[PDB]
Parts: structure tokens; sequence; C-alpha cells
């Protein structure tokens, strides 16, 4: 009953612009950014 | 790109080429690196060394010369028949 419904989707926005700023790789390339945001999935399904 | 306009212009070289076979060169960026390396061993004479190695997190020679072979008509063909071959895929590593 406290502002729970503002924190979990505070996240849900941020994990969402998580998956805007990934930037698909030809055939298993990968750049720093992506490998970064392979750890933070880890935080925000944790979080979940 | 005459013989004798590229002998006169410029003492002989020791040429490494190095491509970067990684998967984010795949598609037509690779066809243009193909006619590219091949473009350029056109430019060297018999006095110049060449060879043509290839990195994609694991950097490698491209044929079976392991070292600088003497560019003249069937080294140079031997190296342009082996880079047609490559093929991109893999993680880029410009270290190794
Ligand atoms: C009328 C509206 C006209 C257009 C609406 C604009 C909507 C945003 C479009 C995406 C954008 O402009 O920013 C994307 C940017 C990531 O791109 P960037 O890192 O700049 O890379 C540049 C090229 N590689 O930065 C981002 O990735 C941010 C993307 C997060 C937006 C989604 C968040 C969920 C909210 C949905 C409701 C909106």
């Amino acid at each position: 009953w406290k502002p729970f419904e503002t924190i979990i989707l505070l996240t849900i926005f941020a994990n969402c612009v998580a998956l805007a700023v990934y930037l698909p790789m030809p055939e298993d390339d990968n750049n720093s950014l992506n490998l970064g945001l392979e750890k933070l999935e880890y935080f925000f399904l944790t979080v979940f | 790109r005459r013989p004798w306009y590229i002998q006169g212009a410029a003492s002989p070289k020791d040429m490494l080429i190095l491509v970067d076979v990684s998967g984010s060169v795949s598609g037509l960026t690779l066809k243009l690196i193909r006619t590219s390396v091949s473009e350029m061993l056109e430019t060297l004479s018999d006095d110049d060394f060449v060879n043509v190695a290839s990195f994609n997190s694991n950097a490698q020679d491209v044929s079976c010369f392991q070292h600088l072979v003497q560019a003249n008509v069937r080294n140079k063909k031997v190296l342009k028949d082996a880079v047609n071959n490559i093929t991109a895929k893999g993680i880029t590593d410009y270290k190794k």
C-alpha cells in the first residue's frame, strides 16, 4: 500500500529503455554496450 | 596502376593486408572487401612482399603461406583465390 505502483513501474520503464539501446549485430557479433546490457538484464530479472 | 608508374613512384614495400572478417562486416561490406583486396594486390610488383591475414576475435593467416611471400604472379594468384573464400562470423578484436 506504499508507493509501490511507482517503483516497479519506474523499473519497467527503465527496463524498456534498456531494450531500445541494444544494438543487434549480424550473425554473432557484439560491442561493449550489449555486453553491459546482458549484465543489467540480471539486475532487472532479480528485481522483478 | 601501370607497372612502370607504380615502380617509379615508390620504393619497394612489405605490405601486410589485414582483413576484418568478424560478424559485423557480413553482407555488402564483405563483398566489397574481397574486391578491394583483389584490386590492392594488383598494385604489387615482383620486388614487393605481401601476406593477407584475417582476424575475428582470433588472428590467423588466410592461406597456406604463414609469412611474407614475394608477390609474383603465382603467389598473388593464390592469395586472391584464398581471399574469395572467407566468411564473416564472430566478435571483433583488434589487439590480436
